[PDB]
């Protein structure tokens, strides 16, 4: 998952 | 018996936290960060690993760049392909590039990777304790993730067994003295230093597999  | 607690931060086994910036390569950091504590233990030395490497070439074990990839398919690449470059070697760009592996370049192998049951966290907290940081995917799509800073996370929307993140796992512990309550899995991610508590995250163990962290947790054997 990719950080915000 | 097992350890209370563990931390392999401060045994020399674990590189400073890594950002994987806009690339779904957090399976590649999990697992150098796993090989990277494997080498110290064998070689007494720590070397930061290409994860770069890992996103250029592992397509063929099944791996899919910065489009998504799993833990285990990469020590399968690191093992087939015989070794794995050093991150001074074949630096991190955070894009699907060119293969450019280069075995004179190399800082680490493997001959395959060793497997945690799936579902049970002591057979992890075993693992975590006796070996050195584990590889583990976990749910980490949810905003309280995102915006977490310190504590003991726990979140209710959290599933054990739809996955989307790779991470580590350097140790273990509990708050306060009740050595059994309170307790948590130590966990590296890889959105730099500024995400979370210092790069890292407490996450609440022994609580039903809390966001699957021993779903699918395994280890390279170098
Ligand atoms: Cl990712």
């Amino acid at each position: 998952a990719l950080a915000a | 018996d097992l350890p209370k607690s563990v931390d392999w931060r401060k045994k020399g086994y674990v590189t400073p936290v890594k950002n994987q910036k806009q690339c779904g390569s957090s399976w590649a950091f999990s697992a150098t960060g796993a090989l990277e504590g494997q080498m110290f233990r064998k070689t007494g030395k720590l070397v930061s690993l290409s994860e770069q490497n890992l996103v250029d070439c592992s397509r063929p074990q099944g791996n899919q760049g910065c489009n998504g990839g799993f833990m285990a398919r990469a020590f399968q690449y690191v093992k087939e392909n015989g070794g794995l470059d050093s991150e001074e070697s074949y630096p991190y760009v955070a894009v699907d590039e060119i293969c450019k592996y280069r075995p004179e370049n190399s800082v680490a192998q493997d001959t395959g990777f060793t497997v945690v049951a799936p579902g049970k966290e002591k057979a992890l907290m075993k693992a975590v304790a006796t070996v050195g940081p584990i590889s583990v995917a976990m749910d980490a799509g949810h905003s309280s993730f995102q915006f977490y800073k310190s504590g003991i996370y726990f979140e209710p929307d959290c599933s054990s067994k739809n996955l989307d993140h790779g991470v580590l796992v350097v140790g273990y512990g509990f708050e306060g003295a009740n050595s059994q309550n309170s307790k948590y899995w130590l966990v590296k991610n890889s959105w730099g230093p500024e995400w979370g508590s210092n790069g890292y995250v407490k996450i609440a163990k022994d609580k039903n597999n809390h966001c699957g962290i021993a779903t699918a947790a395994s280890y390279p054997n170098v």
